């Protein structure tokens, strides 16, 4: 399949759609702490806050 | 006049009629019917990106 015939660019694709993916989700809630659940992104739960 | 027209003998014309009226619709078949591949190998290989 043509999905093979270039791992390299397979996972090039892959990690581009994961890494979209993620960016995605960090900046929602991201504490703006590096430590690769949040990626020193703020977010909106560190920008914004959480609660009242 | 029963008996001079034994029912042996009346072969009455039958209307030209079968009641073939059974369930055919095959929508599931119907979508997915001209895009039925033919293949001329016996196996259906493809990839699948599990993770």
């Amino acid at each position: 399949i043509s999905a093979v015939r270039d791992p390299v660019g397979t996972a090039i694709a892959d990690a581009f759609d994961v890494l979209s993916k993620k960016i995605n989700s960090v900046l929602y809630t991201a504490s703006g702490v590096a430590d690769a659940t949040n990626y020193g992104i703020f977010g909106l739960d560190a920008a914004a806050g959480t609660t009242v | 006049l029963t008996n001079l027209t034994p029912t042996e003998l009346l072969a009455n014309k039958a209307v030209d009629y079968l009641a073939n009226s059974f369930l055919v619709e095959t929508p599931m078949l119907g979508l997915l019917a001209n895009r039925v591949i033919n293949q001329k190998q016996k196996a259906i290989e493809w990839g699948a990106k599990v993770a």
